[PDB]
């Protein structure tokens, strides 16, 4: 089980990312979407961290390649049960 | 008629001035209300479980209700009632209370209701004591030692308690900390994102941190000396002893691992204020160690197998540390 | 609010005076908690069972404690009652 983030603004000065939906009310309410919702690469980054060491038992170098479907959205702050297969 | 002072199933009835019973029945009137039914034979936590403990508990209530002069009355009875020519003897007291068949003996049941309860409603304890545990001037010899870090697995929680009890005796010095905390926490962000507001983990259970961002380093470092700090004040304090003179009573002090800056701490003590900067930069040391302690060497992520591992043997989750037991140097250094 | 001097299943209550409700309520106070529970219909040898009865055991209740000036007040009040 993981957890999302309070803020998306520490992922966003280092991504790069400025994406105003993950970081502006404002923004986050013109597009009708349900806030400020998580960076959709973090919590890619975050599930691939997790599975880097559940399931390569932490050793890095072993994972090649990850794809992933963004199909739902997470607001931030909530948490997040995976399942690995 | 005059009739009886009583309480649900046991009753601590005192003699109170012939001219105080029209408002000494008010504060009743309002702690009668404030609790709960009796459990076959008080089982519960919160209700008093002996007739001392239900006098302790209504002492606590009238302290905080605003109608001073019956607080000392009725404390300097409770005094008399209980602690003659040992009137400051009310922790022992307290550990003897558990030794009655009338009380289900429950340390617990004991703490509170009776001692916090007491330095609660007390006022000034300043009444120099008997260090007389070192009666024998001349033939006794006291040693104070400080813990180090990481000797228990959920450590917040003694000072959890301590406050829940002495609050009356810490709230003074350990706000002082916090604020020099805070003066200096977010100096070092970007390693407890989760602040160090412990005023509000205190005040708020709800608000403190999980127990690993407590364990961590940065977090745990200065809280244990924030620990044995409150510790050594309140048994300066509860002696009525100032800081420094109770330091001469002492013949020498060392320290653990981590205690050893409170230790260096006691013998600069001389004066509560002089404690109290001491104390400040102790704390402030402290958590420079702990941020330096874990840049230098943070700790990652264990591969899970690891750690499954090492619990189904029955070791511990694996840490920096271990400790051995029952084996020589010697061959510990042989198998190293 | 002024209340009734009370007990069990019977009562007998008096007019004390206006200035002793206070002391005549630690008697009674003493006094309730020597009586043992009400037995249907205070079958029990040891508890009144006539208000008269309940009045008298309470004078002779108070006779004993150390409070007089009550005593043969509420005895002259027994007697007229």
């Amino acid at each position: 089980t993981s957890k999302a983030p309070g803020t998306n603004e520490p992922y966003a000065i280092v991504s790069g990312d400025y994406n105003p939906i993950h970081v502006s009310r404002v923004f986050a309410a013109y597009a009708k979407l349900p806030g400020t919702i998580t960076h959709g690469m973090y919590s890619s980054a975050s599930i691939r961290a997790l599975v880097e060491e559940w399931a390569a038992n932490n050793v890095a170098a072993r994972v090649r390649a990850f794809k992933c479907d963004f199909v739902g959205m997470v607001l931030p702050n909530d948490t997040l049960q995976t399942t690995m297969e | 008629r005059p009739f009886q002072l009583t309480h649900g199933s046991i009753e601590h009835t005192l003699l109170v001035p012939n001219d105080l019973f029209f408002n000494y029945s008010q504060l009743k009137d309002e702690f009668i209300k404030t609790l709960p039914e009796p459990t076959e034979g008080f089982a519960g936590d919160d209700e008093p479980s002996s007739p001392a403990e239900l006098y302790g508990k209504f002492i606590g209530f009238i302290s905080n209700a605003q109608f001073p002069q019956i607080v000392e009355l009725s404390l300097k009875d409770f005094e008399s009632r209980f602690l003659d020519n040992n009137n400051d003897n009310i922790h022992s007291f307290a550990v003897k209370l558990l030794d009655d068949e009338t009380y289900p003996t429950t340390i617990a049941k004991v703490k509170e209701n009776i001692v916090k309860n007491y330095y609660k409603a007390v006022k000034s304890i300043n009444k120099v004591e008997s260090n007389l545990l070192y009666h024998c001037k001349h033939d006794a010899k006291l040693v104070a030692i400080f813990g180090g870090q990481g000797n228990t697995d959920d450590y917040f929680e003694e000072l959890r308690e301590l406050y829940t009890l002495y609050q009356g005796l810490i709230e003074d010095l350990l706000v002082s900390i916090a604020e020099k905390l805070n003066q200096l926490h977010p100096s070092f962000d970007k390693i407890y994102t989760q602040g160090l507001n412990i005023l509000s983990w205190l005040k708020h259970p709800e608000t403190t941190p999980d127990q690993d961002y407590l364990l961590s380093v940065p977090v745990s470092c200065p809280v244990i000396c924030v620990i044995q700090l409150c510790h050594y004040t309140i048994t300066c304090k509860v002696l009525g002893l100032t800081p420094g003179e109770f330091r001469n009573s002492l013949k020498w002090s060392t320290g653990h691992s981590q205690g050893l800056v409170t230790a260096v701490t006691i013998a600069a003590s001389d004066s509560w204020d002089s404690f109290l900067k001491n104390s400040l930069t102790a704390v402030s040391l402290l958590l420079f160690i702990g941020s330096r302690c874990l840049s230098t060497y943070p700790r990652t992520s264990l591969p899970p197998t690891m750690l499954q591992d090492s619990l189904d043997n029955g070791e511990g989750r694996p840490s920096p540390m271990l400790s051995v037991r029952d084996l020589s140097i010697k061959q510990v250094e042989k198998f190293i």
